[PDB]
């Protein structure tokens, strides 16, 4: 158990944010064009999050290309991702030298224990029917049982 | 000695050479069936008969494809089993021939032990003596005896044995 | 025959007709093959008729069964 | 997010050697070969059922 | 209710087969493809004088170009990759007939000889297909014994006493006598005429020793991979070099890629004096090199003619000997690591000229004992103990664009294309996978360090920009086709007028002569207006840009298909892995971005196809042309999965994006090829997405086009699966078309074309073709 | 019978070594004459066009297939073994072109009894295949199929190769009794065996 696995050489350091912000953002635009994340997903919001955790002036141009460039007329998911593209816009305008803030909007999810007919235990994440997010999470948490 | 499942060349050429009443070297194995008997054409299908019996499955146009390379073509599905034609074939060698005293079971047993040659080469010196076949009376159990020595030395020559 | 007088039904006919005629085993591959044959013809026939079966000698995987 | 840095490094929290090795590590300097870090705060959540 | 009742409820499962398909482009309908291209295009292009690739294909550490493509692009083998890659590297092997009893048509276990399902084929190799391919530890049986552990090197010494007398032959005797003078005495033994040599103190002797090297891991062809399984013969392959085994089977498998399974099929169209062969190699035949430097002072058995096997050019010599017997142009260009991208450039330029109308273009090298010790003498490959201090494995050991690089991991293989005039292609219903845009070569400067790098292939984006308020006319392709509308106007006007002219001298012309001086003058009257056209068509759609000095010939060829620098979304980073090499690439593509003005936030998406392969040295270009090749026809932009962290320095290039991950595009227009070898060989290649070509055609030809190339498909799938199952891709040609006694009259005749002759069924050259006024 | 005669004269009599390039040489005079003249026609042939199974789609296979074998004049398979046969084929094309592990559109061979209903469904199950020729894998295992000796023989010759003999010669009898499964009821296609003199 006790053998020496640390050494310094080996650490591996990732720094890079400002390209990954780009790939993330070019990754996302083809996700709601290629009709992966429509406008019913909340990784949409999640990734707007973590773009948004990452601006400056080179990802702000960046957007304001790619969302000018997109056109609207060949398709619905080309509209939908031009206008999503134009509030990112203005959003990662507004938090620009903002601190980066972690912001989970994740879907909470409670167990469930289904047995079949033939008696297959399965245990499932259901969504939660009252709790839809953290901020209820935290009320929930709040009033106790 | 260690044994050897008999093989289909050995098992065929002995089928082919006996229904002919010719020598085991008369018959050469390079050449069609249809050149061996192409005279008649009763003998010709009496022959794939007792072949098909023996091995069960046989390849579409036998006759016309020479005898060495249908060898291989039962070898792969037979296996080493005196079936049941070449189990007719040595029950009549054994009790139409004057062994008196001695049946197949005795003869096993003395090439078994004397010589040292168990079952599966038994079998492939039963098939030298089923292509010998001495035709005319044989006197006793003394010619007998001198003439399995012989076939098993038949047998040791052609597939090349030691005793 | 082969395949005049396979035909179950043919040999019915002239065996009916009160004359000998055999019923081809060329024209069958099967044991059942001829049994059905034969009981189609054994089912046509009047009782006490007689017919016969034709073997070809040039088929031993046919006789083997036949 | 923007000026984040993740630092992976190989470690055995059993092994008493890695533990001061790794501390050592994060307070060096960088010229020695450390990260010249002080450390705001610590998740000792490492655990073997 | 017995079994019969759930015997029907019982369903059939119809278990999914592998069928390896060959990927041609896709081609849209005409009316589609029409609103890509503006309307000005159509017509407006010389089709004689535009470079299409119509068939690529690679040997490497992941075998065939479409496992490299499947593990580059998405990182996992599909059924039909693992199936190929099976087949390959040797663990499966098709087999018709008896199988232990049953009758079985299909896949077997080449050690076992049992059935293997292709479904099955998956679960039961990946694991020794991953292991054995791609870079890994370097393997001493593909090597000749090389093992990097214990390299094998003879020191000098000095004997201090006399040695034990050994049996030596009269020859090695006098041999012995003639190297060490008096310091050896040798002794006839009257009983046998064999010799007894004693070496006497202070003589000169060789001590074999072991020497641990530090490079332990190479990008090495899959273990398994043998020319025999394409369909070489055990002659060629004794014959030749490993390396000129790589280049056959890439050419071969280009050529199926292509549509072409029998090259004679080629001179139905085109003369045998008009199909060049301009691949390259940066080193060439390093085994026979090897042969003829080691082996032959060791004088072990060496083959005679060894030293013709380590030509660079007699690879290529090679491919002509057995699948073109072209006497077209041969030329075998060295570009150290860019070769691949100068024989590109080469290929341009010999179609241009007009010298050929078909070329074979790309690279080839092997790795080596000698080649891998004096790179790691030269500190350009990684230092793998170094990289195992770091607890790096063996694959990521080349991470291009990542701060912590440290020189690049050598490969082995051969990338190949094949390049063709538009029209002829067209014209042959050839798939066309896209257009090389632009091919051009830079040095950098003056210097004393030969590795650096430099920023040479910046020149390809020259342009003066003294005076820029008004946008040139040129640039506006409208002026161009108007222009060229009143040019054609005069050429006609010019036809008419010889037309006039000649039935005027004709009619000088006695009656019997005036048919056949009609016929003769009225083909050269059809051949000059033709040029005409062309000449027209080349100076405003093809060269409109040359003499200009405010365009870049980079701007100039993507301004050829109406389009901006900005369309260019893709360049494929040369990428070695090196501190040099990336930030000085990154800096040279970023400025050329910047001086073209690329429009703000558009920078350049760089994939760094070496983070996968390794570097093949001569190679290197070939397999990202193909790569780039792929990408336009798939809209697939694969990341750089080792880049784990971008460098910080490189930042500072706004114009450029470095993606760990595939993107799935809505379609990629333009791609850019970068290379800088040693000796300050910089490179450039832009390849345009084929769509674009077809704008400049007619419904029509489009039409026929898409006919041809459809059966031409279904032929090529259907010889490619019939070789693939009985190991015969490869097949040596027997003869040339031509026999001996026409082969000097086919030369002279720039008209002559193969025909299938009845009895062979093969294309020939028929004596009534020869100068036949038909 | 006249073809018959012509080939026993002129390719069965030779010996086995020189029947095979005396066949490829022939071989477009030999289908003309199998299309226009014997009762087992050159299996792969589309609207009158002589071509090869490698130049075959396997729409053209099955199609051909359901032409040669089922009967439309009474709208039943001639022989059940050639249903088992055609079905097995259709089981193979799924089994080539599906994407994973599915369900047999044809889960019995009573569903072949409407040839052109099951054709229709497999094909636009898997549209690929009507334009993509038979792999080769695909036609070894058609001609492995072809030589099975428990169906009855198939009535068409599908390749030319040492057994073509087999082919045109096995089982050439029964032809007589059902002019219905012939290439065009023409009894001048088939062998109807004689007495000379009665």
């Amino acid at each position: 158990g006790v053998a020496t696995s640390f050494s310094r050489k080996k650490a591996r350091t990732f720094d890079s944010s400002w390209n990954w912000a780009k790939q993330s953002l070019l990754s996302l635009y083809f996700e709601i064009i290629h009709g992966v994340l429509k406008n019913v997903d909340r990784e949409v919001v999640s990734e707007a999050i973590n773009i948004m955790n990452r601006s400056n002036d080179a990802l702000i141009k960046f957007m304001e290309y790619h969302i000018s460039n997109t056109d609207e007329t060949k398709g619905e998911n080309y509209q939908l991702v031009k206008t999503l593209g134009e509030q990112l816009i203005e959003n990662c305008k507004q938090v620009l030298d903002v601190d980066p803030v972690y912001k989970d909007v994740a879907k909470p999810t409670g167990p469930k224990t289904a047995i079949d007919k033939n008696g297959n235990i399965t245990y499932s994440e259901e969504p939660r029917e009252k709790v839809r997010k953290l901020s209820q999470y935290v009320q929930e948490m709040a009033l106790g049982g | 000695i260690a044994d050897e499942p008999v093989k289909a060349s050995l098992l065929l050429h002995v089928l082919v050479a006996h229904k002919l009443k010719k020598s085991l070297d008369s018959i050469p194995m390079s050449k069609t069936i249809k050149d061996l008997v192409g005279g008649k054409s009763t003998v010709q299908n009496e022959i794939l008969g007792d072949l098909g019996k023996e091995f069960g499955t046989t390849p579409e146009k036998p006759e016309e494809t020479p005898l060495e390379e249908l060898a291989e073509t039962f070898q792969d599905t037979f296996s080493g089993a005196l079936g049941k034609q070449s189990s007719s074939l040595l029950s009549r060698l054994i009790s139409s021939k004057m062994p008196g005293g001695f049946t197949i079971t005795v003869a096993r047993k003395y090439l078994q032990t004397r010589w040292g040659l168990p079952s599966g080469r038994q079998d492939g010196v039963l098939l030298v003596a089923l292509s010998n076949e001495p035709a005319a009376r044989l006197g006793s159990e003394a010619d007998a005896k001198a003439f399995l020595d012989s076939m098993a030395q038949k047998y040791a020559s052609i597939v090349g044995v030691d005793l | 025959m082969t395949p005049c007088t396979v035909s179950p039904d043919f040999v019915a006919a002239t065996t009916n007709a009160g004359y000998t005629i055999e019923l081809a085993g060329g024209g069958y591959f099967s044991a059942a093959g001829m049994t059905a044959a034969i009981d189609s013809v054994v089912s046509q026939i009047e009782k006490g008729s007689t017919f016969g079966i034709n073997l070809i000698y040039v088929n031993p995987f046919m006789l083997q069964w036949g | 997010a923007k000026g984040s840095t993740l630092i992976v490094v190989p470690f055995n929290q059993g092994s008493k050697q890695d533990v001061e090795a790794l501390i050592e590590f994060i307070y060096d300097t960088e010229k020695n070969g450390g990260l010249g870090w002080d450390l705001d705060a610590i998740i000792p959540f490492a655990a073997i059922p | 209710n017995g079994n019969s009742a759930d015997a029907a409820y019982a369903q059939v499962e119809i278990q999914p087969r592998a069928n390896i398909q060959l990927d041609f482009p896709e081609l849209k309908p005409y009316k589609q493809v029409k609103q890509i291209a503006p309307a000005e295009l159509e017509g407006l292009l010389d089709l004689e004088r535009v470079i299409v690739v119509t068939g690529f294909a690679e040997v490497g550490p992941w075998g065939s170009a479409r496992t490299r493509w499947e593990m580059e692009a998405f990182g996992e083998f599909s059924l039909e990759g693992c199936v190929e890659m099976a087949w390959i590297m040797g663990f499966i092997s098709y087999h018709n007939g008896n199988l232990k009893g049953r009758p079985y048509t299909g896949w077997v276990d080449s050690k076992t000889k049992e059935p293997v399902d292709d479904k099955d084929v998956k679960a039961k190799y990946e694991t020794s297909i991953l292991e054995h391919s791609g870079i890994r530890l370097i393997e001493p049986e593909l090597f000749n014994g090389y093992n990097p552990e214990k390299k094998e090197m003879i020191q000098e010494v000095i004997v201090e006493e006399d040695l034990e007398p050994f049996e030596a032959s009269k020859e090695t005797a006098e041999q012995f006598k003639h190297q060490h003078g008096d310091k050896v005495d040798i002794f006839e033994i009257p009983e046998t005429g064999e010799y007894s040599v004693k070496l006497l103190k202070g003589a000169t002797l060789y001590i074999p020793k072991a020497l641990r090297f530090d490079r332990l891991v190479a990008g090495q062809i899959p273990t398994g991979w043998n020319a025999k399984t394409y369909g070489i013969s055990d002659d060629i392959i004794s014959q030749v070099d490993p390396i000129t085994l790589f280049v056959l089977v890439s050419v071969v498998e280009a050529f199926i890629a292509s549509g072409i399974t029998d090259p004679y099929e080629m001179y139905k169209y085109v003369h045998v004096s008009e199909v060049g062969n301009c691949s390259g190699s940066g080193m060439g035949g390093v085994s026979a090199l090897r042969g003829m430097f080691k082996d032959r002072f060791k004088d072990e058995p060496v083959q005679n003619d060894i030293l013709q096997e380590s030509f660079i050019n007699t690879m290529s010599a090679w491919v002509n000997m057995l699948l073109i017997s072209s006497s077209g142009p041969i030329k075998t260009p060295v570009g150290a690591c860019a070769t691949s991208v100068e024989s590109v450039d080469i290929g341009v330029e010999t179609i241009l000229s007009g010298k050929a109308r078909i070329c074979i273009v790309g690279g080839y090298d092997d790795f080596q004992e000698e080649g891998s010790f004096e790179f790691g003498n030269m500190k350009a490959t990684s230092n793998t103990l170094e990289e195992f201090e770091h607890g790096r494995t063996p694959a990521e050991m080349s991470r291009p664009a990542t701060t912590t690089r440290n020189g690049f991991m050598e490969a082995q293989g051969a990338g190949i294309q094949i390049i063709m005039q538009a029209d002829l292609a067209l014209k042959m219903g050839v798939p066309i996978y896209g257009i090389v845009a632009m091919a051009a070569t830079a040095t950098d400067k003056i210097g004393r360090s030969v590795p650096a790098p430099g920023k040479g292939i910046l020149t390809t984006a020259r342009e003066h920009h003294s005076s820029v308020k008004y946008a040139s006319p040129n640039l506006n392709m409208k002026y161009r086709k108007r222009q060229l509308v009143t040019r054609e106007a005069q050429i006609k006007d010019w036809v008419e007028n010889e037309l006039e002219a000649l039935k005027l001298e004709a009619e000088e012309i006695p009656s019997e002569d005036q048919n056949e001086f009609l016929l003769e003058r009225t083909r050269e009257i059809h051949n000059e207006a033709e040029s005409q056209l062309r000449a027209a068509q080349q100076q405003w759609g093809n060269d409109f840009y040359k003499r200009d000095p405010r365009i870049a010939p980079l701007r100039g060829a993507l301004a050829t298909y109406g389009l901006t620098i900005d369309d260019l979304g893709v360049a494929s980073f040369h990428g070695t892995s090196t501190k040099a090499n990336d930030k000085n690439e990154s800096a040279t593509i970023n400025e050329m971005m910047k001086h073209l003005g690329r429009s703000e936030g558009n920078p350049v998406i760089g994939v760094f196809q070496k983070f996968l392969t390794g570097h093949p040295k001569g190679a290197a270009g070939a397999w990202m042309m193909n790569g780039a090749l792929q990408i336009l026809n798939s809209g697939i932009i694969p990341g750089n999965r080792n880049a784990d962290n971008v460098d910080k320095i490189l930042e500072q290039f706004e114009y450029v994006l470095y993606p760990s991950k595939t993107l799935k595009t809505d379609g990629v227009r333009a791609v850019s090829i970068t290379s800088f070898g040693f000796g300050q060989k910089g490179g450039q290649a832009i390849v345009v997405h084929p769509d674009y070509l077809y704008g400049a055609i007619t419904e029509d030809r489009y039409n026929e086009y898409v006919a041809k190339v459809s059966a031409r498909e279904k032929s090529a799938y259907k010889f490619f699966h019939n070789g693939m199952i009985y190991n015969k891709l490869f097949v040596s040609k027997e003869h040339a078309p031509y026999t001996d006694e026409l082969e000097e009259d086919v030369y002279l005749d720039p008209l002559a074309r193969v025909s299938k002759d009845k009895k062979s069924g093969s294309l020939t050259f028929n004596s009534k073709n020869i100068q036949s006024k038909d | 019978v006249m073809l018959w005669k012509e080939f026993d004269e002129t390719i069965f009599n030779l010996p086995k070594n020189k029947l095979v390039p005396t066949l490829e040489a022939k071989r477009d005079y030999i289908i003309s004459r199998l299309n226009a003249d014997f009762q087992k026609p050159w299996f792969a042939t589309v609207n009158g066009q002589a071509r090869d199974l490698a130049t075959m789609t396997y729409e053209e296979v099955a199609k051909r297939l359901v032409e040669l074998m089922f009967i439309r004049s009474t709208n039943s398979w001639f022989d059940v073994t050639w249903r088992t046969f055609t079905g097995d084929f259709l089981r193979r094309v799924e089994e080539r072109f599906t994407k994973s592990k599915t369900l047999s559109l044809i889960q019995s061979y009573s569903l072949l009894d409407k040839p052109d209903e099951a054709i229709e469904k497999v094909f636009n199950a898997y549209p690929a295949a009507r334009e993509q020729f038979l792999n080769a894998q695909d036609i070894d295992h058609f001609l492995s199929m072809c030589q099975n000796p428990m169906q009855k023989p198939v009535p068409f010759v599908p390749v030319l190769d040492r057994r073509f003999e087999i082919f045109f010669k096995k089982d050439s009898l029964w032809q007589s009794e059902h002019l219905e499964a012939v290439v065009d009821q023409d009894v001048q296609r088939t062998c109807i065996l004689h007495g000379p003199v009665a």
